[PDB]
């Protein structure tokens, strides 16, 4: 039975440990919010025949730049996650995510993952990033630096309200199954 | 109630804790008697040749050792924080040391991987695979002790965010240092042996005590340079010196992914000297030789590099001036005539 890896990267609070959460347990961790989420086998049907769906959290390995690598290995799809109302993970992205992920899986596919898009539209959050003259990523932003860094496409979701959820790894189940290419560059 | 709500909260995190480390020694026993010990299972004998069978321990490293400490003596002592969650911070205090064996499992991991890459396809992985029922690859549970060693900090954090007012607090935090202290001596342990080039015993080093990438400028006294556009250059501090090395990026095939480095040049401490600030950038220090026949201006990635780095130099500065003193009056204490 074929197996499709999917590894989760993205600086530490971006919530790639509750979103993995989310899309498994179709449900939002209401009173505590788990910090472990060993690696997981979905079994997804691909026209009729099944796969592996095999998720891997990387959450507390961001620090490690040579345990972090670790996990790179076999790797079919790439999920590059920052939160939308972190401007600083965003910028983690191109700076420090996309680069190794590229250097070490050439030849991978990897997806630009917005997170917490939930707190976008939230004053407390708008009015915590004015403090710092900060304000969240808008869809069109993370989308040209999609095309920029070659990611396969963007795409963004909330794991509180698991809009864009289950879309997030259907897309990485489609990249995944694309015929082992290097970056190319994309349109839109 | 505020106490209760904590209380709560603190034993959300001491059942993940249990659970997950219960699962993580199942998940350890599961691979050394579905895998490990299969090749050594006559009946599968015709599915794995001696060349591989005798690669065992480059496999699995020391994952059975692992399995031992946590198996016999971790998961028990975590158990017996349940009714006092608060108080798990001294199991790991208490345990330091065994922790040690962590390091030797990363560093071998990459080994390990090279070896997956090349016989991942032999039947007899494929055979054993479906015997457990397995849907992930024997791969997926050796990356177990690397994301378990890394989710330590992780629970810890979380415990101590709901101590605060609790007895015990104190050492959740001495708890979480340790280990934040391992993570580090491990991942730079990683960097020391993928150094190339370097005659000599890195061990009369002494210990690594920081490692990292830096851009270099050179300023020597007029009589490799970086005048005005920066090198790149990756930084060992060790107690005796300061290593220098390139970072090599030449792949080839089977692609070795993991950067190495090339040694350049040592600089003995007893003769390092250190500048703190650097006008134009709170992130820039200075480490010179010989009152400054050469001076290295070393730009950190961020400014708390910066400090540590400092810090850690003048720890090193400060222990030779001891030593070096605690020498000359054992040799002062020769007034006997």
């Amino acid at each position: 039975m074929q197996t499709i890896k999917c590894v989760v990267v993205g600086d530490g609070a971006v919530g790639k440990t509750c979103l993995l959460i989310s899309y498994t347990t179709n449900k939002f961790p209401s009173e505590y919010v788990p910090t472990v989420f060993d690696n997981y086998a979905v079994t997804v049907m691909i026209g009729g025949e099944p796969y592996t769906l095999g998720l891997f959290d990387t959450a507390g390995q961001e620090d490690y730049d040579r345990l972090r690598p670790l996990s790179y290995p076999q790797t079919d799809v790439f999920l590059v996650c920052f939160s939308v109302v972190s401007p600083s993970s965003f910028e983690n992205v191109k700076e420090k995510w996309v680069p190794e992920i590229t250097h070490h899986c050439p030849k991978t596919p990897f997806l630009l993952v917005g997170t917490q898009i939930d707190l976008r539209d939230d004053p407390s959050t708008i009015e915590k990033l004015a403090k710092n003259k900060q304000k969240p990523i808008t869809p069109e932003t993370a989308e040209k630096l999609a095309r920029d860094l070659k990611a396969v496409k963007y795409v963004e979701c909330s794991a509180l309200t698991q809009k864009g959820l289950k879309n997030v790894f259907d897309e990485a189940i489609l990249a995944a199954l694309e015929p082992p290419e290097p970056k190319k560059s994309r349109r839109s | 109630e505020e106490e209760e709500s904590l209380a709560i909260l603190r034993r959300h995190v001491m059942n993940e804790l249990l659970d997950t480390e219960r699962a993580y020694v199942e998940e350890l026993l599961c691979v050394l008697e579905g895998y490990a010990a299969e090749m050594d299972n006559p009946l599968m004998a015709h599915l794995i040749s001696t060349g591989l069978q005798n690669k065992k321990n480059i496999l699995f490293g020391n994952m059975e050792e692992i399995y031992h400490f946590h198996n016999r003596i971790f998961l028990r002592e975590l158990e017996s924080c349940i009714d006092c969650p608060e108080l798990v911070g001294r199991c790991f205090l208490e345990r330091m040391e065994e922790f040690q064996i962590y390091e030797k499992y990363c560093q071998n991991k990459p080994r390990s991987e090279s070896l997956w890459r090349q016989c991942s396809d032999c039947p007899f992985f494929q055979e054993c695979q479906k015997k457990l029922d397995h849907k992930l690859s024997l791969d997926s549970y050796l990356l177990k002790p690397v994301q378990r060693i890394t989710k330590y900090q992780l629970l810890l954090k979380e415990m101590l965010k709901y101590s605060k007012h609790c007895e015990g607090a104190e050492d959740l935090q001495e708890a979480l240092s340790s280990i934040l202290g391992i993570l580090k001596a491990v991942n730079d342990s990683m960097h020391l042996i993928a150094i190339t080039g370097y005659d000599g015993n890195l061990g009369d080093l002494g210990k690594l005590l920081m490692q990292g990438s830096f851009s270099v400028w050179t300023d020597h006294k007029k009589g490799e340079l970086a005048r005005f556009k920066p090198m790149q250059r990756h930084l060992f501090l060790h107690e005796k010196a300061v290593l220098f090395c390139k970072k090599r990026e030449e792949n080839g095939e089977g692609y070795e992914k993991a950067p190495s480095f090339s040694y350049k040049q040592s600089l003995n401490m007893t003769a390092v000297g250190i500048t703190e600030n650097v006008k134009g950038d709170t992130k820039k220090f200075e480490i010179w030789y010989n009152a400054r026949e050469e001076v290295y201006i070393i730009q950190a990635p961020t400014p708390e590099i910066k400090a540590a780095w400092v810090n850690e130099i003048r720890k090193v500065l400060t222990s030779q001036l001891q030593a070096c003193r605690e020498a000359s009056q054992h040799r002062a204490l020769e007034q006997s005539h």
